[PDB]
């Protein structure tokens, strides 16, 4: 169950708002 | 699936054409079964009409049945053509929509213009382009 | 001739079976549609044949109303000499 | 192998012809010659099935079968005279164990006829070229040397030319390039290259807002989506944050010359996040975090109005009972926030025109649902609890969707 | 039904899993139309024979008797080599060099003036 591709897939592991500039510095 | 509804197109438009005789001085809310063996034998008897008068142009040698073959046709099947035209008369008479055609435009499609690359002289022109 | 006749006067008066309908049917059969009346005509016919069973049922609907069922059919089909089956698969 | 009918079964089509105590070996010697008879039409249907190239077959191949057999086609009725019908085949009867058995003419003459099909037509595709089968859609598909990259250089050029074309300068070439992508089955493998341009595009328009750009990266990102060779999924990761900043930007540009754009350009994003959360969906893997930042945007007090707009018109999109259930706390909320943009005598502010584009979407979403709740009544207390937020408008937007409902 | 699922083991065992559904309903109907004519044909032959119950002779009276019309049969092997050797001895004929179109006479071809109603 662990050893499925889709639990090591990025978007599962990544916070997207995050990732985003956002015009922030 | 498109290939099945090209036969229901016009076998519903038959059963809409059955509905609307019974309608008029007839029945109302009639058995499934009775509609299904009504559209089926006029199905056949319509084929039978055609294929008997095609087979009785093709004993006199013409490629399109005349109105002589079609009522020596009725004449075999005792239809009684006489009365035929007193039926017209009835104002019980109805008009039914035909099918629509699926495509109003017949083929619009565009596909891409991809095609590129020489064509080869083993290959004629009028043949279509090498493929992108 | 009245039929010719008729058939002279069959440019109007659409049939009640769709004229395209009834043609592709013919199609089918082999016969190709040289003449629209032609078709009208075999239209007319079809319908004639369908609303004399459907007249004589009514009789026997009367007897034993105004619906239409397997029953009723036997006995109407039965003056015609054509036999319906009863599915009985269902 | 060989199977017979039950015995049983032959004893009680007896019964019904009113025949009695038949035989029990007669029992036995009907069922053996009816499976015969059944097995070898069965065998003659194949041979013309087999020269038909069929496969699946087609009505009337048994029917053909019988008149091989010189025995009368017709199924469901017979004629004793022939004459009316011969062995032209009946075309068999559309009947089914599921038909209820009873109809009524009228309902049947109320469904509409189906539309007819073009006559066959022949055209002509290259399944291979000088022995090898091209990618088309007619088609099923110590110092050491440089490295070379994977994808050829003319396919990489091909890539340029579809990124120029999507960048939306001309019309006719941005459509161009989405029917290229969606049809070309080489285009997988240059979807991490296209997905990085897509993302450094977005960037760049969120320092200065872009909306009609914007709108054409959209058109680029549904593009790849719908290709079926390259793996969106793979590179999923890369897209949805893009889509999420586009819905919640702030407008550089003044609001009510771009305010068509602006609403185009979330109903797009709204659409394509949904439509990446029904793709590869698992367990809180997309769609419950995408929910999480539209909500956390819209509870936020003091949220930007673009925001808020962009993060309503996402939690509509994902569920329409999730927006039904998110509304009525936050009711009074809502009426607050139209009052708090009424009160000032100045129209220039955005936060007057976040609030107008908020309320639309509320009030054209809250009409259906209150219709699937319960028939619509009492609109004028639903107007009290709203502190006439809409006032006439939101009843109207009910009796319309009644009036929907009535012509359906 | 019971008479149904019978029908559809038939089809498992012959190994055709690909079929029409309403091929299923059409032999079913077959089944029932070839049963009934077998046994119509034998009550007759019991009030022939004056015999209240049907048997079995009856029964193998109505097959053979039903099978000689319903089945006419794919002509001989024999019958048609004895027609065929006498078609082969007949010489293949010259052909004229320059008589026009090869048709058979005009009364067997579908060739002629068609003549149709005049429209008015």
């Amino acid at each position: 169950d662990l050893l499925a591709d889709e639990n090591f897939l990025m978007v599962t592991q990544l916070h997207w708002e995050d990732d985003i500039i956002w015009d922030g510095e | 699936n498109p290939a099945d509804n090209y036969h229901l197109a016009r076998r519903r438009t038959l059963q809409v054409v059955v509905s609307s005789l019974l309608t008029e001085a007839g029945f109302e809310s009639a058995e499934k079964a009775s509609v299904e063996t009504l559209t089926e034998m006029l199905q056949s008897y319509i084929s039978e009409i055609g294929r008997s008068a095609k087979s009785y142009c093709e004993h006199t040698a013409r490629t399109q049945p005349t109105l002589s073959d079609i009522v020596v046709t009725l004449v075999e099947m005792g239809f009684n053509v006489d009365t035929l035209p007193a039926y017209a008369k009835r104002s019980q008479r109805m008009v039914i929509t035909a099918p629509p055609v699926t495509n109003q435009p017949v083929t619009p499609k565009a596909l891409t213009a991809g095609q590129n690359r020489p064509h080869p002289p083993h290959i004629p022109s009028h043949f279509p382009e090498f493929p992108d | 001739t009245p039929l010719v006749d008729f058939l002279m006067q069959l440019e109007d008066y659409t049939p009640t079976i769709p004229d395209a309908v009834t043609g592709y049917y013919l199609n089918r059969a082999g016969f190709e549609a040289s003449d629209p009346r032609i078709i009208r005509l075999i239209s007319l016919a079809a319908q004639k044949f369908i609303s004399d069973i459907a007249n004589d049922a009514l009789q026997h609907c009367k007897m034993k109303k105004y619906t239409l069922t397997m029953e009723d059919l036997t006995p109407a089909l039965s003056e015609y000499g054509i036999n319906v089956k009863k599915p009985h698969y269902f | 192998s060989n199977t017979v009918l039950p015995s049983e079964s032959m004893k009680v089509v007896a019964e019904s012809m009113g025949i009695a105590q038949i035989q029990e070996e007669t029992c036995q010697l009907l069922t053996d010659e009816v499976s015969y008879r059944i097995k070898e039409i069965a065998q003659d249907a194949l041979k013309f099935m087999h020269m038909g190239k069929r496969q699946k077959l087609t009505t009337s191949d048994i029917d053909y079968a019988l008149k091989l057999k010189n025995v009368e086609p017709l199924y469901g009725f017979h004629a004793q005279e022939f004459i009316p019908f011969r062995f032209a085949s009946g075309g068999g009867r559309e009947l089914y164990f599921y038909e209820e058995k009873e109809v009524d003419l009228s309902d049947i003459i109320n469904t509409p006829l189906p539309r007819v099909p073009l006559d066959v037509c022949l055209k002509a595709h290259w399944l291979s070229i000088e022995g090898c089968q091209p990618a088309i859609p007619e088609n099923p598909p110590r110092l050491k040397p440089r490295s070379i990259h994977e994808l050829s250089v003319e396919q990489q050029l091909y890539y340029k030319e579809i990124t120029e074309a999507c960048v939306g300068s001309c019309e006719a070439k941005r459509a161009e390039a989405l029917q290229s992508i969606a049809t070309d089955p080489g285009l997988y493998q240059m979807l991490p290259r296209f997905s990085t341009f897509i993302s450094e595009g977005v960037r760049v328009n969120v320092v200065q807002n872009n909306l009609a750009l914007l709108i054409y990266l959209m058109r680029m990102v549904k593009a790849l989506m719908d290709n079926p060779t390259l793996y969106l999924e793979k590179y999923v990761h890369e897209l949805i944050p893009a889509v999420m900043t586009c819905i919640v930007s702030r407008q550089l540009c003044l609001r009510p010359d771009v305010d068509n754009h602006w609403a185009l350009r979330d109903f797009a994003a709204r659409l394509v996040a949904q439509i990446c959360k029904h793709f590869s969906t698992t367990t809180n893997n997309i769609q419950s975090r995408i929910t999480k930042t539209f909500t956390k945007s819209w509870v936020d007090e003091k949220t930007p109005w673009t925001t808020r707009y962009g993060s309503i018109a996402g939690l509509a999109e994902l569920g329409h009972d999730v927006i039904k259930t998110l509304i009525l706390p936050r009711l009074q909320q809502e009426g607050e926030r139209i009052r708090s943009v009424l009160d000032g005598p100045v129209l220039s502010n955005i936060d007057r025109i976040g609030a107008d584009h908020v309320q639309s979407l509320l009030l054209k979403h809250c009409a259906p649902v209150l219709a699937k709740l319960r028939p619509p009544p009492d609109n004028q207390d639903a107007y009290r609890a709203e502190f006439g937020s809409l006032g006439p408008l939101l009843c109207s937007q009910v009796v319309k969707a009644r009036a929907q409902a009535a012509l359906q | 039904p019971k008479d149904a699922q019978m029908m559809a083991q038939i089809l498992k065992d012959m190994g055709i899993t690909e079929y029409e559904p309403r091929v299923i309903n059409q032999m079913l109907e077959f089944a029932f139309r070839y049963v009934t004519t077998i046994l119509d044909d034998a009550k007759i032959y019991s009030s022939h024979a004056k015999k209240a119950t049907v048997d079995a002779d009856d029964v193998r009276l109505a097959i053979q008797c039903r099978a000689d019309q319903s089945f006419t049969s794919p002509p001989p092997r024999d019958f048609l080599l004895d027609i065929a050797r006498q078609r082969n001895q007949t010489p293949l004929p010259l052909i004229k060099p320059y008589s026009g179109p090869r048709l058979p006479p005009d009364r067997y071809c579908l060739t002629a003036p068609n003549y149709r109603l005049k429209s008015l």
